[PDB]
């Protein structure tokens, strides 16, 4: 519609909160094999 | 470990010329020196932010801490950020920020300071990542290391009790899990007594943060030896530009002002070469610091004397002025 | 095995799509050529500078001025071009030191990830390093880091040890979890529940020294085959 | 060494492994199972 230059505060990332507890562990049930390119 | 450097920008018409003379027309006889110097200086300024983005921006998810703080008897009150202070830093990082005596640009207003070298054409560029963002990268790394372990650096964040996380990390050095669960209170008291002696070891001997003071001292000494070469006449009659035009006359004025212009260009090239050498040293130090962060904070390294003197268990990062401080 | 092979082939086939597009993947190899070409084009452009003389060309000075006064201005060009060549050689030495510092890292990566398996975190990919596949590149090398990224997590209730007969049972290579009613033993990186037996755990101590211990029956594969 | 149930472990049935070979596993209890 109206493209323009905008200034903003640099975002660091998503805000996550790990549910820590005295008797809670997390074990995955699946996996994902990914290939990462390093130049 | 030093991470970043103070970014500097140099103007040619204010350093070589006296910003009020007609010698800018004689500066074009030399050609493309200033473009190459500004390109090298902007490359250094880009690399000084790339070093911080490689060291501190490891994770992409900002992890938080639970409100109730019980981790099996361990006390992380000196590395977790203090919500009472407006800088949102820890109790250790405040001591690291009050020991490095650099010229902070946090003052609102603008007998002269050491920032009077701006009038000679030597400005200071602010970094892309502020200290309040390095303090939030450090908090996001600590809230992943305490609550998850090594799982936040190799995939999804998997929660674990810290008493079971330290029992996991004891298995990587050759100690079974039964030593922790029968002596958990002694381990927690030893960890608390070792973290409490960190601030006592940083409030003494006046040289615990010398590697972060030496880079600021070198950045000040380079600017001082750059502004001290302006008083040198390089063999001419004077170091003042209009005094040569007022004293002598055209034919022999240019034989006495090119000796100053070439000398100032040589001093600027020397400053750029020394800043390029220091940028390579700080890039190597920042690559070493990023490797140390990835191998000691985001996991457990079996290397000898890489993550401290002894069998490495865990590491905690701390935000430091122009660097990073690890707690091994 | 077939799901692992399908994920491996689908992860290889996306590298072609990631390298065919976005126009800026091989930027680190392009900057090496673009810095040397810029340093050479700066070197051919500093020959047009007079450096305080009357002409940049060396031919119209000796045929213009006499043997004596020609010298003053020939030296002004010689000491300018020698300084330009010295700056070019110094910047080429710094760039060669940078390329050496990168090639040492590439050689250590080729040693520790292509010729073996590395236990270092985030040295050869974001995850658990399985394999590394190098490929030929102009003025550089390209590594294909095969990694192991866990997914589809599930949270249970855990315990440090098990109280069977007043004895503490710690896991050997596993961890105790609970689905609400029973308790099992599970690997640390994959959900595979098993019955808590005497071969999965070991006995060390008693039931009052471990903080957070629970009660369950520890099985044994001998007493079923001993009572009958 | 002989496959003697202390060098191996059991996990699932033998119909999902591609390339399995039928052999015996020597249980070291049944020769000494006099009771
Ligand atoms: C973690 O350590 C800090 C520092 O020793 C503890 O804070 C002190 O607590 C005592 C007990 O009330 C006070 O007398 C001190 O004045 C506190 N010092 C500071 C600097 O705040 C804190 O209590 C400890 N927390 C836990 C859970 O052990
Ligand atoms: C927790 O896991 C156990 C073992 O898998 C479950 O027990 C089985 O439940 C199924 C379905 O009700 C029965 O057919 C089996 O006979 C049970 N086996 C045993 C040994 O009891 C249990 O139901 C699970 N609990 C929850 C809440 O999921
Ligand atoms: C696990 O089992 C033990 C018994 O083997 C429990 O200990 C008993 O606790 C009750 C409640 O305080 C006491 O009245 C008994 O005298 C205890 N028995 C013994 C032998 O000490 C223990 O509470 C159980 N733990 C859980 C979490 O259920
Ligand atoms: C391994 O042993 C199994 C069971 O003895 C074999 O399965 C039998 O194969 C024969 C020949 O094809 C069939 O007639 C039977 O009906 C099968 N029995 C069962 C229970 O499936 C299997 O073929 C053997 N494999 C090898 C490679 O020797
Ligand atoms: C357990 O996992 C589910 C699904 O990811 C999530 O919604 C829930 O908040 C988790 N609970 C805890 C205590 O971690
Ligand atoms: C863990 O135990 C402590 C001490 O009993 C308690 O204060 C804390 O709330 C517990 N944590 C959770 C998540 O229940
Ligand atoms: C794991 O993921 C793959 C691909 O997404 C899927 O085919 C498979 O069924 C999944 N396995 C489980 C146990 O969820
Ligand atoms: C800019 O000017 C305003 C008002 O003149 C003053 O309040 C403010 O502090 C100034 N900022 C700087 C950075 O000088």
């Amino acid at each position: 519609a109206s493209q323009s230059i905008i200034a903003y505060t640099m975002s660091l990332g998503a805000e996550n909160s790990v549910a820590y507890s005295n008797n809670s562990i997390a074990i995955p049930t699946n996996f994902t094999i990914s290939v990462t390119t390093e130049i | 470990l030093p991470v970043s450097m103070t970014k500097t920008s140099v103007d040619c018409t204010m350093y070589i010329c006296g910003d009020s003379t007609e010698c800018s027309n004689l500066l074009l006889q030399y050609g493309s020196f200033c473009t190459q110097l500004k390109r090298a200086l902007t490359g250094i300024a880009v690399e000084q932010d790339k070093n911080t983005q490689e060291v501190f921006a490891q994770v992409k998810q900002i992890y938080k801490t639970p409100p109730i703080k019980y981790f099996g008897g361990f006390n992380f009150s000196q590395i977790l950020p203090d919500p009472s202070k407006p800088s949102k830093r820890s109790f250790i990082e405040d001591l690291l920020f009050n020991k490095v005596t650099l010229a902070d640009a946090g003052f609102i207003k603008q007998r002269d300071l050491i920032c009077a070298q701006k009038f000679k054409g030597l400005t200071v560029l602010p970094p892309l990542l502020t200290d309040e963002m390095i303090a939030q990268y450090t908090s996001a790394l600590l809230a992943g290391t305490i609550t998850s372990g090594w799982t936040f650096g190799a995939g999804a964040a998997l929660q674990i009790p810290f008493a079971m996380q330290m029992a996991y990390r004891f298995n990587g050095i050759g100690v079974t899990q039964n030593v922790l669960y029968e002596n958990q209170k002694l381990i927690a008291n030893q960890f608390n007594s070792a973290i409490g002696k960190i601030q006592d070891s940083l409030s003494s001997t006046a040289s615990a943060l010398g590697k972060l003071q030496d880079v600021v001292n070198h950045n000040a000494q380079a600017l001082n030896t750059l502004v001290k070469q302006l008083s040198s006449k390089f063999g001419a009659i004077s170091s003042v530009l209009n005094d040569i035009f007022s004293r002598l006359d055209p034919p022999e004025a240019e034989v006495q002002i090119d000796r100053l212009i070439t000398g100032r260009l040589q001093s600027l090239q020397t400053y750029v070469t020394q800043q390029l050498i220091r940028a390579a040293e700080i890039r190597a130090s920042a690559n070493l610091a990023a490797t140390k962060m990835s191998e000691c904070v985001l996991g457990q390294s079996k290397r000898v004397d890489f993550c401290g003197k002894g069998y490495h268990l865990m590491s905690f990062p701390q935000s430091a002025p122009h660097g990073v401080v690890f707690l091994h | 095995q077939k799901l692992i092979a399908n994920q491996f082939n689908s992860a290889i086939g996306k590298i072609q799509d990631s390298l065919s597009s976005t126009a800026s993947a091989l930027g680190k190899l392009q900057d090496v050529v673009n810095h040397n070409a810029q340093a050479l084009n700066t070197l051919v452009k500093q020959l047009s500078s007079k450096f305080g003389a009357i002409s940049s060309v060396l031919n119209d000075i000796f045929s213009r001025l006499d043997p004596p006064e020609a010298e003053v201005q020939i030296d002004r060009l010689i000491t300018g071009r020698l300084q330009s060549l010295q700056t070019y050689v110094t910047q080429q030495l710094i760039r060669a030191a940078e390329i050496r510092a990168s090639a040492n890292l590439a050689a250590t990566k080729m040693s520790e990830c292509v010729l073996g398996q590395s236990k270092r975190v985030d040295f050869c990919g974001k995850g658990y390093h399985l394999m590394s596949f190098p490929q030929s590149a102009p003025h550089g090398v390209v590594f294909l880091h095969v990694t192991y990224v866990p997914a589809q997590e599930k949270n249970f209730t855990t315990a440090p040890a098990i109280c069977h007969d007043g004895k503490a049972h710690f896991p050997r290579e596993g961890v105790f979890v609970s689905n609400g009613t029973h308790w099992f033993v599970t690997q640390r990186n994959f959900y595979e529940p098993q019955i808590i037996t005497t071969d999965n755990t070991f006995v060390s101590g008693n039931c009052d020294v471990v903080i957070g211990i629970v009660n369950n029956t520890v099985y044994d594969p001998l007493q079923p085959e001993l009572d009958s």
